[PDB]
């Protein structure tokens, strides 16, 4: 201990056969400004075997934060890492995890900033198990506030594959929404299963005045043992214009099994002049 | 249809005096005050105003005025668009920080991004503007002309056609 400040230093190594841990610590005191750091390595065997390393430096009106810590077990691997900068109305946090096990490996993917007093956020997370890779994305700048939404998720799989992709807006007033979604069923457990997906959705919203639209279309067949060939085809949209002057709607319904079908068409109305809705249902059957 | 009532023109009759008696003890406070030169003309301004704005003044066309300004809001609102604003916003931010760094050498600053998402995504969409009918004293009303049921069945086993109508008598008010 000094005029100049306080200065700790310390060291601990200790070792026998395959065991060997050297522990140090420097704290070491300057002025207004602090320097630490421990590194510290825990080795248990080649393979395996634990490392932390925390380094903090603390200098008038900044920050500083390094913490990178590795472990291992032969077969079994993680590790981490992660940055933090912090100053004055600015943050900055950046760092990776990973963990693996032979060929199965999942990669993800932090960095966090804020700017502008606007907080930006960034994360990817992939994960390859079994030759199945899976990419769900969430995408930059949620803002926090006006903000908006960006994400792409996608699973890809032999038997099936999806696809989702939405992008959305939270602005003060107007609203949007850009669903769509695609999926291939492909199964064979007892015949083919050709499990089909089409789903879009769209809605648009303002100030007294709303609408919106579904688009979906649902096509399965299944080849089953016993030469048995039915397909399921369901077929539906939806759609209606709303605002206080105007208001209508109109849901047009399509389903099938294999011969026998029915289909209903309808249409909502509602306007000064008049209301009124008109239904039409057509069916078709099989069987005495 | 216009309903209107004895009380309408009853409350139009009282709105019209009051705003005459009003206008005349208006026209009493000015002649008194005009009984330093830039306050007196700004004093005489003031009561000037008033006066012509209370002769403005009109129940039915007041609210027609209303209506009118909530309409231009509604198409403003409607129409709005989150570019235009944000760049608005960035004008206003530079100028309140130009105005304030000119009274100081006459602070930190303060900003905000130039914000975008139009180029992520656009609706395709349409979307109807907005439609009010003009409001008056008096009151409204669609008068119900007609109820009709159209039906049909259609099948080798049965048919059936089922018609079922009912209507309001508008040949006169009286009956």
């Amino acid at each position: 201990v000094s005029q100049e400040g306080l200065k700790l230093s310390n060291d601990m190594m200790g070792s026998y056969a395959e065991m060997k841990f050297d522990h140090t610590n420097s704290l070491n005191i300057a002025g207004l400004s602090l320097d630490f750091s421990s590194k510290l390595d825990n080795i248990y065997s080649s393979d395996k075997f634990y490392k932390q390393t925390v380094n903090l430096q603390l200098q008038p009106y900044s920050l500083v934060t390094t913490l990178n810590s590795d472990l291992k077990y032969n077969a079994l691997d993680l590790t981490n890492n992660g940055k933090l900068r912090l100053e004055p109305l600015k943050l900055h946090v950046a760092g990776n995890l990973k963990g693996a096990y032979q060929n199965n490996e999942i990669k993800h993917i932090y960095a966090i900033s804020s700017a502008a007093l606007s907080a930006s956020y960034k994360a990817d997370t992939v994960a390859k198990v079994q030759g199945v890779e899976f990419s769900h994305r969430l995408n930059t700048d949620i803002a926090g506030l006006a903000s908006a939404i960006d994400m792409s998720t996608n699973y890809n799989s032999d038997s099936l594959h999806f696809s989702n992709v939405f992008r959305s807006v939270m602005a003060p007033f107007t609203m949007t929404i850009d669903a769509h979604t695609n999926g291939n069923g492909k199964l064979a457990l007892w015949g083919e299963h050709t499990g089909q997906l089409y789903s879009k959705f769209l809605l648009k919203a303002e100030p007294l005045a709303f609408t919106f639209s579904h688009d979906y279309k649902g096509s399965t067949s299944h080849h089953l043992v016993s030469r048995k060939s039915i397909s399921a085809a369901l077929e539906h949209k939806v759609s209606a214009l709303l605002t206080p002057a105007e208001q209508t709607g109109t849901w047009k319904l399509k389903t099938q099994f294999n011969n026998n079908e029915y289909s209903q068409d309808l249409d909502a109305y509602n306007t000064k002049d008049k209301i009124g809705v008109e239904l039409t249902g057509r069916t078709l059957a099989d069987l005495t | 249809h216009s309903i209107n009532l004895p009380f309408f023109e009853t409350l139009q009759e009282y709105f019209e005096r009051n705003r005459q008696t009003i206008i005349v003890v208006l026209e009493n406070v000015q002649r008194n005050l005009k009984h330093i030169k830039d306050y007196f003309e700004k004093l005489v301004g003031f009561i000037d105003d008033a006066v012509k704005k209370l002769n403005e003044l009109s129940f039915k066309t007041f609210i027609e005025d209303v209506n009118k300004f909530l309409d231009m809001l509604i198409k403003k609102l409607k129409s709005f668009d989150y570019h235009q604003f944000v760049d608005e916003t960035n004008d206003k931010i530079r100028e309140v920080t130009q105005r304030l760094n000119g009274e100081i050498q006459a602070i930190p600053e303060f900003i905000i991004p130039t914000l975008n998402l139009n180029d992520f995504q656009v609706p395709d969409l349409h979307i109807p503007e907005f439609q009010l009918p003009h409001i008056s004293h008096t009151i409204e009303v669609p008068t119900f002309g007609k109820l009709y049921s159209i039906l049909k069945i259609q099948s080798p086993l049965f048919t059936l056609d089922a018609n079922a109508d009912i209507g309001n008598g508008t040949t006169s008010a009286n009956e």
